[PDB]
Order: C-alpha cells, then structure tokens, then sequence
C-alpha cells in the first residue's frame, strides 16, 4: 500500500553540506505531515523537524534550528532534508516518517522509511589489505580472514563462492585513525582442512576491489 | 523538553514468555502515547497509537495500557519475529520525544567462548604492521572483559574490539578482539596472551603463544 523510499547511504567532509531525500508513494503526498528523525547509536531518537508538502511550511527543533533545512516537491512526491556546517556529531542515520491523521494530523506516526545513513570524515576511497589467519596445529578448528585499511563501508565476505555458511562469524567493522577494519571466522573439523581447499572471498565495490584468498599455515 | 524514560535498555525472554516494556513520561501526556518496533536490519513500524489502539494490520498478541505517566506494552505470547528494539513516544506537546529504547534477547544457558588466537601472518609482518587477533565465538552473556598481558603486562593502546549482535541461529554472541603493533615493538616482547575473563566459570580462558615457537 504505502511506502517511503529514503535515499541510499551518503557521506561528505566536515564543514560542507548534504542533501538527503525521502520519496513517497501510495497515498496523497500533499496532505500529510512528513517528519524526519536522527538516530545515533549510544542514544535514542532525536526529533529534528516536520513539514506539510502542500504549503511546505516548517516546524524545526530549537537544537537543530539553522542546522537543517526542509523542502518538498509535489510532482516528484519527494521530501528533502539539507544539513550544513557538518561535524562528527552529525554522523548518524536519519529517517523519514509519516504522521497519521489526514489534514489535521494526530498524536502518532504510521509509516516509516528504511533510513538514510550519513558518515563524515576527511578520507578517500581506499581498498583493504586482506591477510590470512592460521594457527600453528585439534579435533575442531577455526580459521579466518582479516581486512584492514579500507574506505568506505561496506565490504562483502564469502567462503568459496558462498558454499560455506555454518559456524561463520563475520564481525562488524570498527574504526582506527579514520579507516575501517574488520575480521571473519570459519569453523570446520580437524579433518576437512588443510586436507582440502578453504578460501575466503572478499569484495569492496567502492574501490572496485575483488579479492580471493586461500589460507595456509606456517 | 518532555523527558521520556524506559525502565531498562535490554531484556530477556523466551518463546511464549509473556513480557512487558514500561515507559515513563516526565509528566502527564493525556494518554497520547505510541509504540514502535525497529528491527536491527534498519526497518521500523508501528504497533500502537493512543496507548492501546491497534494499527490496521497487527496481531492480537500485542496490546496496550496507559495512564498519566506510567505506560506499558505487553505481548501475551511471543514469536521469533518479535525480537527488536522497542521505542515509545509522547504525542502531547512539542517537540516529540522518544524513549531511550529497549532491545530484546533470548535467555538461554551460560556458555564459555571458543577462543582462538592468531599471530601476525608474514604477508603483514613485512608490511611493517603487526596485528595479533583473538576470536571468541559462540558464547553467552555479552558482558565480557578482555585483556592482553604481553610478557604479563596489562595493555590497551593497540586493541580494537568488535561485537556481533545476537545470532539468529542459536542466539549466542561472538567477539573479535585484535591487537595492533609496529614490527619493532613486536620484536621486543615474546609471550602474547589473549585473556578472556567471563562469568561462566571463575577460570579465565587463556589462549597464549610464544613467538619463538
Ligand atoms: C509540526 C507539527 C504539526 C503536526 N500536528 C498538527 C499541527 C502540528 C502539531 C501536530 C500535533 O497536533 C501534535 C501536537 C502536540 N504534540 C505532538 C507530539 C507529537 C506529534 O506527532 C508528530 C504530534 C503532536
């Protein structure tokens, strides 16, 4: 029925400005109060502002006054949001959501978007340096592949064309000196390997970097 | 502004275990409350508006209750799909404010982690880098304390920890610690240990290794 389509993941440098996007479908866009929100990890949600597309009159928040700017186009059925003078405190994921109640509004929201993620840092597109993880043999064994020094997220990890999918733990990426880094585990019995091929396949579409890697002990 | 407050931040419950979340307003809100669900996969939808009014197209296992300040939401019978972070909000005055959030989790038996340490590979060790990795897979209460005692000496500058969310398979957590050094420092100490102090058993599970071996 109804659906909100926020723009994809976006990033920019501090001090600069960014223009988000939230498209609508399945209902009368003009006559509904569209809202935005800011979600940072450690905290909850922070109301940032709202808008009525028909007249496009605004209602911001005291904390975010002068910081953000709301607009709305009728033909495109799209809602917008523009931040300015950015800082790492603005690094977060933002949402768009509809307030139920046709013309007059109500006390609640009804439908939401998938959220738009925003990152900020002075850095460039960098491919990772995939390194192998082997011990030095057991019964049951764990191996893995480590990536390091890449930008931006995401990065896909497979194990022989995704043939494997058990006891696997591809850990989320952390940050060091403005660069991402993660790891990944694999689980097999003592037999399987080194007696058989066991490779980890990595992909970083941003740097357009495809890398396969068969791991070997020492 | 109007400060909303949830009694907690993370909870524990199994299948069918009827449980509740309790939001608390800074003051009166005249029963203008609404409940929301946010999957860890980003998506978010509504369940209730006006304390206990069901949105068109939600199951009757959910419900609601509210009055003045102390409000709540219950599920008299849980299903696997109902695991997420649950928010609330006041619809009384501006600005609209939410609760801090309450994440869910399945409670099961305690379990020690499967530790596995990894010295820095050669491919790295020639690039000047010196990264020591320690996996801690399939364990319970997320509350773990990890430490690296090189030559028996507590150290933090160099470590970067990563945590995975609750596993959708068997509901167990995993941790990926990783100590980073420069070649010169690595080539001046010998014994490197990944100590994983955990609740399950007083014994800290240690996975050590000597570079001379
Ligand atoms: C910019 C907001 C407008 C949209 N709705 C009609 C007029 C304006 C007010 C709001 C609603 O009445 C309302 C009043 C008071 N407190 C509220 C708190 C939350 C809320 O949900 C969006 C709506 C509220």
């Amino acid at each position: 029925a109804v659906q909100l389509q926020e723009s994809g993941t976006v990033l920019a440098r501090p001090g600069a400005s960014v223009k988000m996007s939230c498209k609508a479908s399945g209902y009368t866009f003009t006559s509904y109060w569209m809202h935005w929100v800011k979600q940072r990890p450690g905290q909850g949600l922070e109301w940032i502002g709202a808008i009525y597309p028909g007249n496009s009159d605004t209602s911001y928040n005291q904390k975010f006054k002068g910081k953000a700017k709301l607009t709305a186009v009728t033909s495109t059925s799209t809602a917008y949001m523009e931040l300015s003078s950015l800082t790492n405190e603005d690094s977060a994921v933002y949402y768009c959501t509809r307030e139920r109640g046709l013309y007059y509004g109500s006390s609640s929201f009804d439908y939401w978007g998938q959220g738009t993620t925003l990152t900020v840092s002075s850095a460039e597109t960098t491919p990772p340096s995939v390194y192998p993880l082997a011990p030095g043999t057991s019964s049951m064994v764990t191996l893995g592949c480590l990536v390091k020094g890449y930008f931006p997220e995401p990065v896909t990890v497979t194990w022989n064309s995704g043939s494997l999918s058990s006891g696997v733990h591809t850990f989320p990426a952390v940050l060091q000196s403005d660069l991402y880094t993660l790891s990944s585990s694999v689980t097999v019995p003592s037999s399987t390997w080194p007696s058989q091929t066991v490779t980890c396949n990595v992909a970083h579409p941003a740097s357009s970097t495809k890398v396969d890697k068969k791991i070997v002990p020492r | 502004d109007i400060v909303m407050t949830q009694t907690t931040s993370s909870l524990s419950a199994s299948l069918g275990d009827r449980v509740t979340i309790s939001c608390r307003a800074s003051q009166d809100i005249s029963n203008y409350l609404s409940w929301y669900q946010q999957k860890p996969d980003g998506t978010v939808k509504v369940l209730i508006y006006y304390t206990s009014k069901l949105h068109s197209g939600v199951p009757s296992r959910f419900s609601g209750s509210g009055s003045g300040t102390d409000y709540s939401l219950t599920i008299s019978n849980l299903e696997q799909e109902d695991i997420a972070t649950y928010f609330c909000q006041q619809g009384n005055t501006l600005p609209p404010t939410f609760g801090g959030g309450t994440k869910l989790e399945i409670k099961r038996a305690d379990a020690a982690p499967t530790v596995s340490i990894f010295p820095p590979s050669s491919e790295q060790l020639t690039s000047g880098g010196a990264s020591v990795v320690c996996f801690l897979n399939n364990f319970y209460p997320k509350d773990i304390n990890v430490k690296w005692k090189i030559d028996g000496s507590e150290r933090q500058n160099g470590v970067l920890n990563s945590w995975t969310d609750q596993d959708s398979k068997d509901s167990t957590y995993s941790m990926s610690s990783t100590l980073t050094l420069t070649k010169d420092e690595y080539e001046r100490h010998n014994s490197y240990t990944c100590e994983a102090t955990h609740k399950t058993s007083t014994s800290p599970i240690v996975k050590s290794f000597n570079r001379n071996e």
